[PDB]
RNA sequence: AAACUUUCAACAACGGAUCUCUUGGUUCUCGCAUCGAUGAAGAACGCAGCGAAAUGCGAUACGUAAUGUGAAUUGCAGAAUUCCGUGAAUCAUCGAAUCUUUGAACGCACAUUGCGCCCCUUGGUAUUCCAGGGGGCAUGCCUGUUUGAGCGUCAUUU
RNA sequence: GCGUUGGAUUGUUCACCCACUAAUAGGGAACGUGAGCUGGGUUUAGACCGUCGUGAGACAGGUUAGUUUUACCCUACUGAU
RNA sequence: CUCUUAAGGUAGCCAAAUGCCUCGUCAUCUAAUUAGUGACGCGCAUGAAUGGAUUAACGAGAUUCCCACUGUCCCUAUCUACUAUCUAGCGAAACCACAGCCAAGGGAACGGGCUUGGCAGAAUCAGCGGGGAAAGAAGACCCUGUUGAGCUUGACUCUAGU
RNA sequence: CGUGGAGGUCAGUGACGAAGCCUAGACCGUAAGGUCGGGUCGAACGGCCUCUAGUGCAGAUCUUGGUGGUAGUAGCAAAUAUUCAAAUGAGAACUUUGAAGACUGAAGUGGGGAAAGGUUCCACGUCAACAGCAGUUGGACGUGGGUUAGUCGAUCCUAAGAGAUGGGGAAGCUCCGUUUCAAAGGCCUGAUUUUAUGCAGGCCACCAUCGAAAGGGAAUCCGGUUAAGAUUCCGGAACCUGGAUAUGGAUUCUUCACGGUAACGUAACUGAAUGUGGAGACGUCGGCGCGAGCCCUGGGAGGAGUUAUCUUUUCUUCUUAACAGCUUAUCACCCCGGAAUUGGUUUAUCCGGAGAUGGGGUCUUAUGGCUGGAAGAGGCCAGCACCUUUGCUGGCUCCGGUGCGCUUGUGACGGCCCGUGAAAAUCCACAGGAAGGAAUAGUUUUCAUGCCAGGUCGUACUGAUAACCGCAGCAGGUCUCCAAGGUGAACAGCCUCUAGUUGAUAGAAUAAUGUAGAUAAGGGAAGUCGGCAAAAUAGAUCCGUAACUUCGGGAUAAGGAUUGGCUCUAAGGGUCGACGAUCAACUUAGAACUGGUACGGACAAGGGGAAUCUGACUGUCUAAUUAAAACAUAGCAUUGCGAUGGUCAGAAAGUGAUGUUGACGCAAU
RNA sequence: AUGGUGAACUAUGCCUGAAUAGGGUGAAGCCAGAGGAAACUCUGGUGGAGGCUCGUAGCGGUUCUGACGUGCAAAUCGAUCGUCGAAUUUGGGUAUAGGGGCGAAAGACUAAUCGAACCAUCUAGUAGCUGGUUCCUGCCGAAGUUUCCCUCAGGAUAGCAG
RNA sequence: AUAUUGGCGAGAGACCGAUAGCGAACAAGUACAGUGAUGGAAAGAUGAAAAGAACUUUGAAAAGAGAGUGAAAAAGUACGU
């Protein structure tokens, strides 16, 4: 008869973000007339931790073309983009490590990342450390790009979206074991209060679905319906499948 | 040995609390608040200290003449000596380079 | 703990001096009194507390002008002078 | 606290000047049912709660 | 036998019942219609020769002005007794005023007696800085005034 | 009349064994005796397991942790005026 | 061979914090062991992320044994300080139908009073814990109530959301 | 029968005493009750016929108030401790003074503060109540006095966040949202100067406000002064901001400076819009260097103590602020030069043809030195005089040394992160060249001096075994700064210095049983559920150390020896010019001697081993009966989701958390 | 049930500050040396890592089931303890509010209140259940039985009685 | 014409007579408690008039004993009974 704490994180007191250390979001230029057909050169003055963020970010200084003033733009580093370089996005730059190009002027098999699911939301797809896009292929006709999510889901995005020539940098990340509570702790201090984690099987039956019982066991199916209501919806929601995963991914 | 207390009424280690013990001419300790210490201006290129530019609190420089806040040069007590050297030979080699690649460009069509 | 030891650490007012009331029930952190309602525009009342309704109504007060009203209106909101 | 708003000093002075017993001439008036200051107050019995 | 305990009486205690009082309450009936941006209700702080409160009042502060009455007020002090008088009073009445800081609360704020802007005026050479005095600067809406915006749009020049 | 024990195991009453002894008899006294103790057990709330139950939970089933309050009155008793 | 299931408990492990019988059986540990440990396993009712088995280190966790150690004990004794004690001053509370010696009887089946006996002499002090079925609380256990509440579930009837 | 009130009546009773109350005094009634006498008392009350009801108490763990036995009883026993005399006073265990004995022992019982309190601060008078004894005393009672700021804070900034407006939702109280679907604006100035204004040349805003007395921040120190205020007052000496300013200085005939190769220097040495940069502005730990204060210590100039004996001896004063001038670093940078025989170099291994070492320079001024402030101050003394104010008059206040010392500041480094450790106000600089500038003269308030003003609120005191909270003068709780000597590794324990306290109701005895602290012959867990409790061990040096193991541990495994004092010996250094001179501090090792074989002599301070169950570990919870095997954890695995989304909020929204996010992510297990 | 008040305790997140002797062990990196044909190996130093360890201040609260248990105290006192440099302790500011929050999870905490806080009102809530129910005298004077009931501590009904 | 536990001004009662009657007859929504919302008392009577006890004496004093005022001190502000 108690509200559960998947259901009391939807209220945003104590569960919200720790953002005051974070560099501010990271976001490609807005899609202006020089990206959309020249290209506009900026340049790689700092790359810079973001607590939080396993990806460094760049800070990336433009000129603006209407105002005579400085620009500076929070890019996430791709690997290999170092301080002093210079950055060309639009669409007519090189097909270079760290540039932003649309993904209707690269060629099948270019690597990008920071890419836009739509044309000017400035960068939403392979943007944590380590991830990329595939580009797969093109739609000429009714112009779209094919291109492989980092989940290795297929998608068709419009080819006038820009993308972050590159993978994106900090990959390998995951691969340290974080050996400690502590680590873990330090680890999500910087991003939000979702950890430590009780158990709802080691809580009483007021707390979660899980809890009770003079054992400690879930009593019936964990796999909850997609239709399920909240606070009903703990466990492996709308599972198509339970178990050890054994043999091939990427069902078709 | 004699002690001291703050002068102020705040009784915590602050940052802005520091304290030195000083000996008066009464003949007794006494501590005194010292303001935190000033950081060295910094070039704005590469980041190290700028010479012969004054070390003070941001409005002490209020304070001083334009000698202490300058260096007699191309950029003054903004950029050190190295990144402006840096910088009048980037932009010459440069401008030089336009200049070829204008005329390359003349001279290919 | 939760008694005697834990009543030593209240050292911070919940609540401080209401500019309209005074009744010290202005909660500092909601920036609100608990008493009058202020800063709302309406004073804080309700039916169930009758007592606190008549402990802070019309009358409670010197009423400062309110007093002089039924006078005004005995003699007829006359504007004039008593013309010795 | 030593750092004190005008507010809580002027309460303060209110309450200082009101402490005190009752005038003496009072008690030789003619009805005079007043016997005492039955409102005096003390730091140490009751706190004046801001 | 004393002491001690118990019972009763007298007197004395403790305590405040009883009785008798009652400027209070409660109920009924009758009559009347009058809060506030011309700043209400409420709050804070102050005001008396000597007051902590109640009551009254607001730096004109247990109050000023006006009217009536006609010799007080009173605890002391003080004043006055002309008091056959435009004149006492903690009187009554009340139509003129004052009405601190607030409060729907109105320049912005307020856990600050914090911070502005405008007009007139005064002082410090002083249009610019500082200070004193006086007067102002909220929101929504209505009617009107003035100044405007829109190839929304008409006429004219073209 | 007089005495009827010392120990290993068990929270144990009971039981069993070792041993001494004259003997290691049986019982009652609110199944004597918690304002005498102790709290190992049972028998609150924490927790684990097994079985049962869809579940919350159940178990003379096992396991671990779990506040033992007050006498100065009357009598009784011990002494003392 | 049968009967039979979705599959019939596999690798492991066990009288284990899981075994009723049970203080299971064998060995070891001891003079003696319902304890401990090592084995055995037709295991009431062990078992594989409802994780199985094992694990160095760690543990105010539970347990057995050994050395040292000692008043835990044989079996008690002694010393110190502060109480308790007495005095001056100060000075509560719990509790209190009335009160307070027993034995038996009967009695609401365990009496301070009733009946029959024993007995029985003022006023008291320090201790004491047999009794007052002493005090503390309208028993928390059990049952009743057509009295609730926390929690659960295809109980009945609904409902936010979707 | 009785009670409160009502109609009628007895022309009822009554200050010559109504009602009430007391009365082992009398009478009547079976009784509820009624009547009378006496005492007390003072203003109303009664019989009868009726009417009326808030009409009769022994209880309800009844309500309110009052009062007992218990009972002069339980008790006023934690925080080492008090004693003598005098004064005051009616009265002294408790007040004051003196003397003594003690304690806190600098992580204080010291000196200040934050929150909180609100006058408790201080003086005088004073003891009815409070200070669980007392009281002449007090945080009590009564009357007064006391809190002085341009420089300390608030005020200002922004943080997490709070919250109007424009809009949207809601029947509505109001909710969302904080720059959002808004026509959101005044400050620079040509011209206007019919008026420096509106029109009208020409430049700029993705936004109210609140939010820190520990974050950021303009600027003050020393001495003295009160009964009580001090960075606030007084004296002296400064600084900052805002403003106004007139000289001097500087600059200009080459208009807006010269010098240095350079790093850069200066007394100045024009500079609008706009833009850029810096400071503000940042973690933690470790070692090293340096500074300050403290500690230790030598000489000397004074004072005090001990002096049967010894001690050129023991203690004590010998000080120098903010600010200003000159000067002074690590780091960094510049010029010369081209380096392998690679060199330089840190405790810590980094650096060098992207230019090392070396030579010569530049710079930051933390910091130190000298000087001014400033010896006139303060300190320590001496010699006089004193009805007061006490008045003076002189002298000295100097020169060193030492360091793994303590505290603190700082510098250059190094380690750590799937943690990389605020923001804004504000200030400055630079780019740029708008504009304005000289020759019987112009420019320059970033150079010097000079003038004026700096408001408002707080300021006392405690900050706790008595000033806060806990019902209180409660052994509880409550944030922080400074921090002497010895012993000792040590902010441990113990003793002491400065400072503070000597406050807990006392006196007399010394029964039982207690509480706390201890000892104990022989045995050694036979006690008990159980080694509960206690004991044993303990520091340091040397020796030695098993199974097992994740190879890291286990480990101080286990198990042994030594330790004092004293007199010596040896080794380990700095500076100056293979040695010589000189200076200086501890750490280690060894030897002899010595004693009731004692010696980590008090203090301080592991018991150990062989195994089983269980949880990997560090960590966390039932505050107030459960600390665990429970929870968490890293690791492992599964699930959903590509934003027109997953999960979850909201009554609704043009609403919201994840999300300043994007599968190496978020969400659910 | 309705409408309000609380995060001065405590729970958790955030923001900004502050605090934490002295020892033991001795990880990377680095230096020197030794062995080897090589691959490589070894020794002595240096260094100062770790949610390491002994142990103060701190934070917590194991055991005595000690003291006290009419207390100093509605949770304290003493000894013994766990921990003590990062999942550490803590001040202030701030956020989350009742079927809500918060929870390294105990139904814990949410102002001595928690298996649903506090305050006021609905509300004099209902109670087949417990307790009480106030003067006298006189006369008469029972029932615990029938039937029915979601009835078995109750009522209706008949009977007994005035 | 109807309503009216609010406000103002009046007249009344087979009502209550200080544990009653509004919580409040009185400096009552006061003192006080709680962080807060809120909770919320107790408390009337000398005497006709202070005529509130001059003066003496004991005591340090508070007070006592007298004296005195008063119809009454069996009315002494600790006040009707
Ligand atoms: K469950
Ligand atoms: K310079
Ligand atoms: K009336
Ligand atoms: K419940
Ligand atoms: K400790
Ligand atoms: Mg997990
Ligand atoms: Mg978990
Ligand atoms: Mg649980
Ligand atoms: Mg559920
Ligand atoms: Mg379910
Ligand atoms: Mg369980
Ligand atoms: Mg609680
Ligand atoms: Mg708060
Ligand atoms: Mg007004
Ligand atoms: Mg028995
Ligand atoms: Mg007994
Ligand atoms: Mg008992
Ligand atoms: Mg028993
Ligand atoms: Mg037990
Ligand atoms: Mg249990
Ligand atoms: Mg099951
Ligand atoms: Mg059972
Ligand atoms: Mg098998
Ligand atoms: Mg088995
Ligand atoms: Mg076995
Ligand atoms: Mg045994
Ligand atoms: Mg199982
Ligand atoms: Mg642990
Ligand atoms: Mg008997
Ligand atoms: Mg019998
Ligand atoms: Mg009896
Ligand atoms: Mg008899
Ligand atoms: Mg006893
Ligand atoms: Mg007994
Ligand atoms: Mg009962
Ligand atoms: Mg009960
Ligand atoms: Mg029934
Ligand atoms: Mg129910
Ligand atoms: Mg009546
Ligand atoms: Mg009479
Ligand atoms: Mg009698
Ligand atoms: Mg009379
Ligand atoms: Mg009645
Ligand atoms: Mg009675
Ligand atoms: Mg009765
Ligand atoms: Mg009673
Ligand atoms: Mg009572
Ligand atoms: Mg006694
Ligand atoms: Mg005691
Ligand atoms: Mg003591
Ligand atoms: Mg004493
Ligand atoms: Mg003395
Ligand atoms: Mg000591
Ligand atoms: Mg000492
Ligand atoms: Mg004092
Ligand atoms: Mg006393
Ligand atoms: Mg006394
Ligand atoms: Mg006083
Ligand atoms: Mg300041
Ligand atoms: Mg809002
Ligand atoms: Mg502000
Ligand atoms: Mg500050
Ligand atoms: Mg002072
Ligand atoms: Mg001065
Ligand atoms: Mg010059
Ligand atoms: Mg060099
Ligand atoms: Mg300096
Ligand atoms: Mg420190
Ligand atoms: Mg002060
Ligand atoms: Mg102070
Ligand atoms: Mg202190
Ligand atoms: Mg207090
Ligand atoms: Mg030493
Ligand atoms: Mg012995
Ligand atoms: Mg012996
Ligand atoms: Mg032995
Ligand atoms: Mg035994
Ligand atoms: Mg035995
Ligand atoms: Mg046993
Ligand atoms: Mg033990
Ligand atoms: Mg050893
Ligand atoms: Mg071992
Ligand atoms: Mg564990
Ligand atoms: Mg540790
Ligand atoms: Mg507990
Ligand atoms: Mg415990
Ligand atoms: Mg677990
Ligand atoms: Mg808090
Ligand atoms: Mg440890
Ligand atoms: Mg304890
Ligand atoms: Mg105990
Ligand atoms: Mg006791
Ligand atoms: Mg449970
Ligand atoms: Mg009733
Ligand atoms: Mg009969
Ligand atoms: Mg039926
Ligand atoms: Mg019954
Ligand atoms: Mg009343
Ligand atoms: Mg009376
Ligand atoms: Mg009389
Ligand atoms: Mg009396
Ligand atoms: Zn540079
Ligand atoms: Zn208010």
């Amino acid at each position: 008869g108690r509200v559960i704490r998947n259901q009391r994180k939807g209220a945003g007191s104590i569960f919200t973000s720790h953002t005051r250390l974070r560099q501010g979001a990271a976001k490609l230029r807005t899609l202006d007339y020089a990206e959309r057909h020249g290209y506009i050169r900026g340049i790689v003055k700092q790359i810079v931790h973001d607590s939080g963020r396993g990806a460094p970010l760049a800070k990336v200084v433009f000129r603006d073309p209407y105002k005579y003033r400085l620009r500076e733009e929070i890019f996430i580093a791709n690997e290999g983009v170092h301080t002093g370089q210079f950055i060309y996005a639009g669409k007519k730059a090189s097909l270079n490590v760290g540039n932003v190009l649309p993904l209707g002027s690269v060629p099948e098999g270019t690597i990008v990342s920071n890419v836009e699911e739509k044309p000017g939301d400035r960068g939403a797809l392979a943007r944590a450390s380590g991830n990329y896009v595939i580009i797969i292929g093109h739609n000429p006709d009714e112009n779209k790009t094919r291109v492989r999510l980092p989940s290795g889901a297929k998608k068709v995005i419009s080819s006038d979206a820009r993308g972050v020539i590159g993978v994106i940098a900090g990959g390998g990340r995951v691969d340290k074991p974080l050996l400690k509570a502590g680590r873990a702790f330090h680890k999500y201090r910087l991003k939000r209060n979702s950890w430590p984690k009780t158990r709802g099987v080691a809580m009483n039956p007021v707390d979660h679905p899980h809890g009770g019982g003079n054992h400690q066991h879930i009593g019936k199916a964990s796999t909850i319906s997609r239709g399920a209501v909240s606070g009903q919806k703990a466990g492996l929601i709308a599972a198509r499948r339970t178990g050890l995963l054994r043999g091939s991914q990427k069902t078709q | 040995a004699q002690r001291v207390t703050f002068r102020r009424r705040n009784p915590y280690n602050t940052r802005s609390n520091k304290i030195k013990v000083v000996k008066t001419p009464g003949g007794i300790l006494r501590a005194q608040h010292v303001k935190k210490l000033a950081t060295r201006p910094k070039c704005g290129d590469c980041g190290s200290a700028l010479q012969g530019i004054s070390t003070l609190r941001p409005r002490q420089y209020a304070t001083v003449s334009k000698t202490h806040k300058t260096v007699s040069r191309a950029y003054g007590g903004s950029r050190c000596a190295n990144c402006v050297k840096e910088r009048i030979i980037r932009a010459f080699l440069i401008e030089e380079q336009k200049i070829v690649k204008k005329v390359v460009k003349e001279q290919t069509e | 703990g939760k008694g005697t030891p834990s009543f030593g650490k209240r050292h911070n007012k919940s609540h401080t001096l209401c500019n309209r009331c005074g009744r010290r029930s202005f909660h500092v952190q909601k920036k609100t009194c608990s008493s009058c309602g202020y800063p709302a525009a309406k004073t804080r009342s309700y039916n169930w507390g009758a007592k606190a309704k008549r402990r802070h109504t019309t009358g409670t007060g010197r009423m400062r002008y309110l007093k002089h009203v039924s006078r005004r209106f005995k003699n007829g909101f006359q504007t004039g002078s008593a013309s010795k | 606290a030593a750092q004190k708003s005008f507010r809580i000093k002027q309460k303060m002075a209110k309450a200082k000047k009101q402490n005190r017993p009752l005038p003496q001439w009072i008690r030789l008036r003619t009805n005079n049912t007043i016997r005492y200051n039955a409102k005096r107050r003390n730091w140490r019995r009751t706190k004046m709660n801001i």
